[PDB]
């Protein structure tokens, strides 16, 4: 009851599939060499060829 | 117009640009946009051209 550091395994299990996840929804945000991130521009500003 | 080294600049914002009537005109020898097919800039909103 007293000492919250207790349970550290669990912790440690849910803190790295939180990061994965969340440096995986981030990487979305990457031009990759192109000229926008966001595909919706692309379509709707450019030719497709 | 001006000289090439004095070469004149304008800047033009706050407006409506139908640039449909530019492209239908055959008296420009050249018409090459880069950045955006030329058929979707009627499509488009901008700031400070």
């Amino acid at each position: 009851s007293s000492t919250a550091s207790a349970l550290g395994k669990l912790q440690d299990v849910v803190n790295q599939n939180a990061q994965a996840l969340n440096t995986l929804v981030k990487q979305l945000s990457s031009n990759f060499g192109a000229i926008s991130s966001v595909l919706n521009d692309i379509l709707s500003r450019l030719d497709p060829p | 117009f001006a000289s090439v080294y004095a070469w004149n600049r304008k800047r033009i914002s706050n407006c409506v640009a139908d640039y449909s009537v530019l492209y239908n005109s055959a008296s420009f020898s050249t018409f090459k946009c880069y950045g955006v097919s030329p058929t979707k800039l009627n499509d488009l909103c901008f700031t400070n051209v």
